[PDB]
C-alpha cells in the first residue's frame, strides 16, 4: 500500500542503487529474475504470475554504467523502459545537466515515474540517489526536483548525495557543481541525507580491516543505511517512525534540511566475537565523531534532533535508559531551544546481510540520522573554494558556453552565504 | 444494559486496545473466534456492556479500530483475538499524520473522521442504552492527538449526556519519545480539559519504572507495559459487569473523584504486582494491598504525590474480603497522612467492591488518584513548549497545514491557566 | 504476640544468624523450605499456607557473603526482600560505614524495617548481630541504632558485639572502629552482650576436645546462648523472663550497658557420661572464669548483676539453694549498693542439639547474663590501643577522606575516658 | 560486582600478564577459546571480575596490552591463549622506547598515551563497579617506565576514586640489566609515590634465588620466574574472587596496610614452595606455611626484613583450614619476633581466608609485607643515581628528549625525602 518510488541519477546514483536493489532482493526473497518460490510491495511492483519489479528509475546521461546493469546479473530484474539512457554525459558540467542536455530527456524521465506513480494506491513519497559533483548528479537532479515538485508537490522527497570531500577530491569543478545544484534544489528538497566518502573509508580501514576498501563497499554500507530507514515501511515493528516522520522531526526551519546519516555496528568476522553489543553499548558508538559518514566534528557544533532507528533483537526500555545516559555525556551538546531531541525507532527484523559481504551478521542495528550545526563548517569550506577559483573567473566560459549566465553564480553564491548565517544564527543560545 | 463504545486511536492506542480486548474476553470466557467456552453464568450476565451478540453463538466487540496508517492495523488483523473484531469496525486512512497535530485534526483526520462517526453513531443506536464512549491514545502523535481530539469534539457533540473518558498516553521526563510531542500534547489538552469527562493521565516511564522496580522485569516489553494498562482498564469496569457488594460504575466514579469540571486528570493504580520468586512469601491480603497501593513507586504517573496533594481518591478493590477490614485499611491512611490530602474535602477516600476477583487471584486493587502534583507534568510542557516556540521551531509544519500562532497562543495560555488552578487548591485552607 | 525482629549486620552478623535461624527451625520443626509437617510465631511470620519466614533482616555493603545464603541450604527460608547487599564494602573503615557507602542502603534498610514492624500487633523490640572491628558492623550499625532511637525509641534494643581479644586481631584499624562505634553507639543501645573469639576457641579446645575450632563452632555456641535468651518467649516455662526485662536487671546505671554471656554446660558425647550434670554443678561451672566467653578475670573485679536463665529438667529449689552457695562463696564479690544480684529464669524445654554439631545432648542447660566491673579492663586495653596509634595519627588519612572530622576522633577518646572514670567510680563502695 | 580493569606496559608487563591471565583461566575453567568448561558454579559466580561476558558464551579478558614496539605484543597474539583477547585492547606503538624514561612519558609515549585512555574508559564503562586497576610493568626500561607512569597520572586523574595497584619489577642491586636503570626507576618511583594506593615490589634476584634454592630448578626459565608473580596476584585477589570465611579485598588490604600515604610498597611472599621429590616428605600445615612465610629467603625483594621492622603484614590463606590455628600461628610470629614488628602498631597483622585453594594444592598462602627495610633498595638507587648524575654521564639521551636537570634533581630529592621518612618510622618508638 505504502509505496516508495526510488530515482537513481548519474554513476553514484546508478551505482549506489545496484547496491539497494541487490539488498532488497535478498531481504525480501525475491531472486535475480523478479521471481520467488507480501512486504515487498512497497518497494516491488506485481506483474501477471510470480514476477515482481522494482518501483524505480535509473538515468544516466550517458549508457556505459546503465549497460552495465542491461547486461549483467540483475537484467531480469528491471523492466527495460525503467532503464534510461542518452548519448552524451553532462562532463562535469551542471549547466549541461540542467539546461543544454538534460532538457532533452526530463519530459521522458517524468513520463515513466508517472507512469510508475498511477500504478501505485498509497505513494508514501520519493528517494533521490546522486551526487553533488557531476555534471547529471548536480544539473540534472535540480531539474528533476522542479519537475517533481510541479508534477506532485506534496509528497515526501529525500535525497541521499554524496557531499564532496574537504581533501579527497575527484574533479577541480565539484565546488562549482555542489554550490548550484544546492541553490535550485533548496526551496525543491524537504530533506537530504548527506554522505561523505573520505569518512566511509577510513571506517572501512579502522573498523572493518579492510586494507583496500572498493566503491562497491562504500555502497554496500549505504544500502544498509537505506534499509534502515524504510525497514519500518517494509516490515512490521513495535514503534514505527515513516519518511513523512522525519521530515516533521528533524527540520527545524525550512532551509535547515541537512541530517548526517551513521551506521551502527559496522564489524568484520573476527571482531564480532570479542565484542558484546547491546542497545547502549552501540548508540554510544553511534553518536561518536569516529563512526561518522560525513568529515565532521559535532563536538564541535550542537545538535538540533537526532532520530534513532533501531533494528532487530531491540528493547524499548534499554533504548530509553541508552538515551538518557547520552543527554548526560557533556560532550554531546544539544541546542537551547530544544529540549525533545530524539525521535525513537524500534523495527524487529534484524539486518539482513548480502552473502559475501564484508560487515558481520549482528542480531542489533541503528541508523542516526542527526540534524548539526557542525554542517555550517562544510559550507564555509565549500564557499571558500567557489571564491578562490570565481575570483579568478577559472572555467567560467565553460558554463556560459553551456547556456548560463555568469549573474546566476553570483546569485547561487550570496544565497548560499544566506544559508551560512541561518546556521549561525541558530546556533546561538536563546535570551532571558 | 449499560453499553460502553470503545475506540482505539494510532498505534499505541491500537495495541494497548487489542490487549485490553484480550484480557476482556478471556475473562468473559470468550475464545479468539467470538465463541463463549467459559464456565459460570455470571460471565454472560452482563457480556453487553463490551461485546454484541451476533447470530450462531458469537460475541463481538463493540470496538472501533482508527488509524491514519495502514500497518499496525493490519498487524492487529494478524495477530491471536485479530479475528474477533468486526472487519467493518477497522477505519484505516493510507497517508499518515507524519507525527503532526494539524495533520490528524484538520487535514488527513478530517478527510476521514466522517466515515468513523458513521460507524460510530451506527454502534450507539444499536445500544439500548448508552453509558459513553472509552478513548485509548496517545497525546503525543499525530493521530492520537490530533485526530483524537477532533473525535472527542465530534462525539461530544452528539452525545453531550454520555460519559467521554480517554486512557491517554503522556508525554515522559526523561526521554523524548519524539521532537515535537510537546506540541502535540499541549494541543491536545487544550481540547481535553473542555472536553473530556475523566482523563487517566498513563506515563511510560513510571510503567518502565513499575516493571523494572517492583515486578523484577530485567527486560521488559511493550506488551508487559500494555498489559498492566489493560488491567488498570478492566478494573474500573469491574463493578458495572459483575454483582458486588458495594457497586460503582463509571459515572458515580467521575462525579467522586471530579470536585470542579477542569480537574478530571487521574494518576491511576493497580494492586497487587510483584515478582515470581517474591509472590509466596508475601500473603496477598487487603492490608498488603493497601500498602502498595498508597506509594510513589507504585503511580503510573511520572509526578510524586508526596509533591502536592491528594484531591480525591477513590480504589476499588476485587475479590472475596471484609468490607469492614477494607473501610479500617481506609481509614487508616486517610488518619496517619493527613497532611497528603486535602483538608476541604472530608473523608476523601471512596470505595468499590466487586466480589469478582481478576484471573489466577484471589484479590486486587485499582486506583484512581486525583493529585495536585500533576500540575508539575504541565508545567514541564508548558516550559518545553515555551522554549521551542519562542524561536518559532518546527513551526511552519504546522503552519503549512492552515494553523495559526494564535492557536498555539491560546492553548499555551489554556494550559497555565490550569496550571495555576491547580496550585490555588494545592495551597487553599 | 511478643515478636523479636532481628538484624544481621556484616559478615560476622550474617554467619552468626545462619547458625542461629539454623538451629531455630530445628528447634520449631521448620524445615530448610518453611514448611512443617504456634510458639514459632515471635521469630517466624506465616505466609499464604503451611510457610513460615523468618522476622529478619540480613545487611552486607558487599553481596559475597549474602551471596552465601541466597545460594545455600537456607535460600527458600528467608524471603528476597529481607536480604540487602550493596555493591562495595566499608573495607575496615568505620566512616565508609556510617557515612559515604551506608547512606547508600540505609533508607531501604529502614524501609524494610518498617514493613516487619508493621505485621507484629506486639513487637517487643530487636536483636542486632555485628562486630566492633569491620567497617561495616562499626559504622553501619551506629548509624543504624541512631535512626532506630528516632524512629521507634522506647521499644527495646540488643546487642550481640563480637569484641576483639587482648592478644589475637583481625584487622589493624581494629581499635579505631571498636572505640568510635561505642562511643556513637552508647547513648542509643539499652544492652549489649560482648563475646570474644579468642575466649571461645579455648573453651572449644578445652571443654569440647576440639584440636581445631572453626569459625562455625563458634557461631554455633553464640546460637546456644541466643536461643536460651529467646526461650522464654518462644516456649513456656515455670518462672519467665522477657527482653524489657533484663535491661531493667542487668543495667544499673544508662552508660554501664555491658554485661557477659557464659553458657553451660559445654561438653562431648566421650566426656558427657562419665558426668551427671546437676544444677549445682553447671551453675558453679558457668560461674568459674574458664567458662566465659570473654578475656577478663572476674576474680580481679566485682559483680554488680547476674541472670541465670536456665532451660529443661529444672527445680526451683534447687536452683536456689545452688544460688546461695555461690552467695556464700569467696571468688564471688559482688558490689556493696546490690544486695540481691541474680535474676533467675526457668523454662522447661531442654536445649535440642544441632545434627553434626559439637555439644553433647543435655538434660539441662543454663545462659548467664553477667555485668561486671572486670569489662574495665578490656575498655582501658582498647583506650591504650587507640592512643598508641591516634599519637603517630596512623591510618587516620583514611577516615579523613571518607569525610570524618579530626576532632571527632579525640572526641570518641574523652568520651571512653569518662566511661573508664565511670566504672571506677562504680567499683569503690559506699562511704558510712 | 567489583570489576578489575588490567593493564600490561612493556615487555616484562605483557610477558608477566600473558601468564597471568593463563593462570586466571585454569582458575576459572575458561579454555584457550574463552568458553567456561569447568564444573564448579563458584567457577562463574564472579567471573565478572576480571572477564567480561561476550556474545554466545565466550569470555575476554577485561586487559590492555600496550607497548612502544610491537614484537612482544605478536608473540603474545601467537602464544598460547593469544587468541582469547580483544583485538582491539591491543595498543602499541611503532617506534620503540631505547630504554628511555624521556621516550616513554613525554615523546613517544604521548603519541600513543590518548589511544590508550580511549580504550581504558571503554573499559571502565562498560563494568557496573570498577574496583580499581592492576598495572604491570618495569621501572628499569622505557615504556613500562615512563608510559605506565604517564598512564597512572592520567587514569588518577579520571578516576581518583578506584584504587591503583602495581605489580613493578624493580632493579636488582647486585646486576645491573640496563646502562640507564637508575635514571628510569628515579623517574618512575617519584610519579609512582603520588599517584599509587600500592605497589608490589618484585626483584629478578630473589626470584632466580627461590627457584634455585627451594624450588631446586637448576635452570629455570623467565616463563618460570613469572609464574611465582602470577601466583602472588592470583592470591591478592582471591578473597574478592570466591566465596571466604573472611573476605579480604583491595581496599581493605590498603588500609590494613598503609599506615602513611607514601609508606605503600611491599615486599610481596608466597607459600608453599616445593620441588617434585621434596613435597612428599613434609606435610602443607597451617604452621609450617607460616614459618616458610616469616623468611628472608622466601621474599620476592632482594631486602633483608632482619635489617629493619615490619610496619603491617597481611597474610591471605587458601584452602580449607582452622581459623583458630592460623590466629594462634599470627600470634605467635609476632610474640617471638617482637623486634621485628614496630612498636605503635599493635595486632600489626591482618588475616584472610579464602576457602577456594589453588589449583594442584591443599592449602597455600599469600604475604604482604610494608617493611621499613625496602628503604635500602631505595638508597642504593640514589646512590648509583648520584654516581651517574653527578657527572651528567648519558644526560643529553634524556635532555635531547626536552627534559631538564631541574626535574631529575627534584625527583632525586623527594626520593631521598621519602628514604628520611621510612627511617624515621623505623627509628621511632
Ligand atoms: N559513494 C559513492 N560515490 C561515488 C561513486 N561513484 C562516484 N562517486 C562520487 O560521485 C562524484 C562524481 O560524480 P559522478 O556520479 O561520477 O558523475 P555523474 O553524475 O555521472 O555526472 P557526469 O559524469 O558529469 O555526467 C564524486 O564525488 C565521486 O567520489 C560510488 O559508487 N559511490
Ligand atoms: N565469632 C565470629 N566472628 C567473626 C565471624 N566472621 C568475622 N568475625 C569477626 O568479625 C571481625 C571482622 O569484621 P567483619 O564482620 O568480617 O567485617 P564486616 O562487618 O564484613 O565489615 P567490612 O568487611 O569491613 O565491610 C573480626 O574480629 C572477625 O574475627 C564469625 O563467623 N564468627
Ligand atoms: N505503552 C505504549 N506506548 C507507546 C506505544 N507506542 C508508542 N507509545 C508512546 O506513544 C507516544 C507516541 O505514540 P505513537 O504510537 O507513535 O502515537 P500514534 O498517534 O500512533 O503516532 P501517529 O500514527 O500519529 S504517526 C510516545 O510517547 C511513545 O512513548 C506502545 O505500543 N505502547
Ligand atoms: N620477571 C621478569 N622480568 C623481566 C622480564 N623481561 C625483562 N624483565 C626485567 O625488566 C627490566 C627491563 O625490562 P624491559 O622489557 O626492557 O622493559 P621495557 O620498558 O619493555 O624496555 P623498553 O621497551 O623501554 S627498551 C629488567 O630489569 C629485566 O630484568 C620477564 O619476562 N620477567
Ligand atoms: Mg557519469
Ligand atoms: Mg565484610
Amino acid at each position: 500500500m505504502r509505496e516508495c518510488i526510488s530515482i537513481h541519477v548519474g554513476q553514484a546514483g546508478v551505482q549506489i542503487g545496484n547496491a539497494c536493489w541487490e539488498l532488497y532482493c535478498l531481504e525480501h526473497g525475491i531472486q535475480p529474475d523478479g521471481q520467488m518460490p507480501d512486504s515487498f510491495n512497497t518497494f516491488f511492483s506485481e506483474t501477471g504470475a510470480g514476477k515482481h519489479v522494482p518501483r524505480a528509475v535509473f538515468v544516466d546521461l550517458e549508457p556505459t554504467v546503465i549497460d552495465e546493469v542491461r547486461t549483467g546479473t540483475y537484467r531480469q530484474l528491471f523492466h527495460p523502459e525503467q532503464l534510461i539512457t542518452g548519448k552524451e554525459d553532462a562532463a562535469n558540467n551542471y549547466a549541461r545537466g540542467h539546461y543544454t542536455i538534460g532538457k532533452e530527456i526530463i519530459d521522458l524521465v517524468l513520463d515513466r515515474i508517472r507512469k510508475l506513480a498511477d500504478q501505485c494506491t498509497g505513494l508514501q513519497g520519493f528517494l533521490v540517489f546522486h551526487s553533488f559533483g557531476g555534471g547529471t548528479g548536480s544539473g540534472f537532479t535540480s531539474l528533476l526536483m522542479e519537475r517533481l515538485s510541479v508534477d506532485y508537490g506534496k509528497k515526501s522527497k529525500l535525497e541521499f548525495s554524496i557531499y564532496p570531500a574537504p581533501q579527497v577530491s575527484t574533479a577541480v569543478v565539484e565546488p562549482y557543481n555542489s554550490i548550484l545544484t544546492t541553490h535550485t534544489t533548496l526551496e525543491h528538497s524537504d530533506c537530504a541525507f548527506m554522505v561523505d566518502n573520505e569518512a566511509i573509508y577510513d571506517i572501512c580501514r579502522r573498523n572493518l580491516d579492510i586494507e583496500r576498501p572498493t566503491y562497491t563497499n562504500l555502497n554496500r554500507l549505504i544500502s544498509q543505511i537505506v534499509s534502515s530507514i524504510t525497514a519500518s515501511l517494509r516490515f512490521d515493528g513495535a514503534l514505527n517512525v515513516d519518511l513523512t516522520e522525519f521530515q516533521t522531526n528533524l527540520v527545524p526551519y525550512p532551509r535547515i534540511h541537512f541530517p548526517l546519516a551513521t551506521y551502527a555496528p559496522v564489524i568484520s568476522a573476527e571482531k564480532a566475537y570479542h565484542e558484546q553489543l547491546s542497545v547502549a553499548e552501540i548508540t554510544n558508538a553511534c553518536f561518536e565523531p569516529a563512526n561518522q559518514m560525513v568529515k565532521c566534528d559535532p563536538r564541535h557544533g550542537k545538535y538540533m534532533a537526532c532520530c534513532l532507528l533501531y533494528r532487530g533483537d531491540v528493547v524499548p526500555k534499554d533504548v530509553n535508559a541508552a538515551i538518557a545516559t547520552i543527554k548526560t555525556k557533556r560532550s554531546i551538546q544539544f541546542v537551547d531551544w530544544c529540549p525533545t531531541g530524539f525521535k525513537v525507532g524500534i523495527n524487529y527484523q534484524p539486518p539482513t546481510v548480502v552473502p559475501g559481504g564484508d560487515l558481520a551478521k549482528v542480531q542489533r542495528a541503528v541508523c542516526m540520522l542527526s540534524n548539526t550545526t557542525a554542517i555550517a563548517e562544510a559550507w564555509a569550506r565549500l564557499d571558500h573554494k567557489f571564491d578562490l577559483m570565481y575570483a579568478k573567473r577559472a572555467f567560467v566560459h565553460w558554463y556560459v558556453g553551456e547556456g548560463m549566465e555568469e549573474g546566476e553564480f553570483s546569485e547561487a553564491r550570496e544565497d548560499m552565504a544566506a544559508l551560512e548565517k541561518d546556521y549561525e544564527e541558530v546556533g546561538v543560545d536563546s535570551v532571558e | 444494559m449499560r453499553e460502553i463504545v470503545h475506540i482505539q486511536a494510532g498505534q499505541c492506542g491500537n495495541q494497548i486496545g487489542a490487549k485490553f480486548w484480550e484480557v476482556i474476553s478471556d475473562e468473559h470466557g470468550i475464545d479468539p473466534t467470538g465463541s463463549y467456552h467459559g464456565d459460570s453464568d455470571l460471565q454472560l450476565e452482563r457480556i453487553n456492556v463490551y461485546y454484541n451478540e451476533a447470530a450462531g453463538n458469537k460475541y463481538v466487540p463493540r470496538a472501533i479500530l482508527v488509524d491514519l496508517e495502514p500497518g499496525t492495523m493490519d498487524s492487529v488483523r494478524s495477530g491471536p483475538f485479530g479475528q474477533i473484531f468486526r472487519p467493518d469496525n477497522f477505519v484505516f486512512g493510507q497517508s499518515g499524520a507524519g507525527n503532526n497535530w494539524a495533520k490528524g485534526h484538520y487535514t488527513e483526520g478530517a478527510e476521514l473522521v466522517d466515515s468513523v462517526l458513521d460507524v460510530v453513531r451506527k454502534e450507539s443506536e444499536s445500544c439500548d442504552c448508552l453509558q459513553g464512549f472509552q478513548l485509548t491514545h496517545s497525546l503525543g502523535g499525530g493521530t492520537g492527538s490530533g485526530m483524537g481530539t477532533l473525535l472527542i469534539s465530534k462525539i461530544r457533540e452528539e452525545y453531550p449526556d454520555r460519559i467521554m473518558n480517554t486512557f491517554s498516553v503522556v508525554p515522559s521526563p526523561k526521554v523524548s519519545d519524539t521532537v515535537v510531542e510537546p506540541y502535540n500534547a499541549t494541543l491536545s489538552v487544550h481540547q481535553l480539559v473542555e472536553n473530556t469527562d475523566e482523563t487517566y493521565c498513563i506515563d511510560n516511564e513510571a510503567l518502565y519504572d513499575i516493571c523494572f522496580r517492583t515486578l523484577k522485569l530485567t527486560t521488559p516489553t511493550y506488551g508487559d507495559l500494555n498489559h498492566l494498562v489493560s488491567a488498570t482498564m478492566s478494573g474500573v469496569t469491574t463493578c458495572l459487569r459483575f454483582p458486588g457488594q458495594l457497586n460503582a460504575d463509571l459515572r458515580k466514579l467521575a462525579v467522586n473523584m471530579v470536585p470542579f469540571p477542569r480537574l478530571h486528570f487521574f494518576m491511576p493504580g493497580f494492586a497487587p504486582l510483584t515478582s515470581r520468586g517474591s509472590q509466596q512469601y508475601r500473603a496477598l491480603t487487603v492490608p498488603e494491598l493497601t500498602q502498595q497501593m498508597f506509594d510513589a513507586k507504585n503511580m503510573m504517573a511520572a509526578c510524586d504525590p508526596r509533591h502536592g496533594r491528594y484531591l480525591t481518591v477513590a480504589a476499588v478493590f476485587r475479590g472475596r474480603m471484609s468490607m469492614k477490614e477494607v473501610d479500617e485499611q481506609m481509614l487508616n491512611v486517610q488518619n496517619k497522612n493527613s497532611s497528603y490530602f486535602v483538608e476541604w474535602i472530608p473523608n476523601n477516600v471512596k470505595t468499590a467492591v466487586c466480589d469478582i476477583p481478576p484471573r489466577g487471584l484471589k484479590m486486587s486493587a485499582t486506583f484512581i488518584g486525583n493529585s495536585t502534583a500533576i500540575q508539575e507534568l504541565f508545567k514541564r510542557i508548558s516550559e518545553q513548549f515555551t522554549a521551542m516556540f519562542r524561536r518559532k521551531a518546527f513551526l511552519h509544519w504546522y503552519t503549512g497545514e492552515g494553523m495559526d500562532e494564535m492557536e498555539f497562543t491560546e492553548a499555551e495560555s489554556n494550559m497555565n491557566d490550569l496550571v495555576s488552578e491547580y496550585q490555588q487548591y494545592q495551597d487553599a485552607t
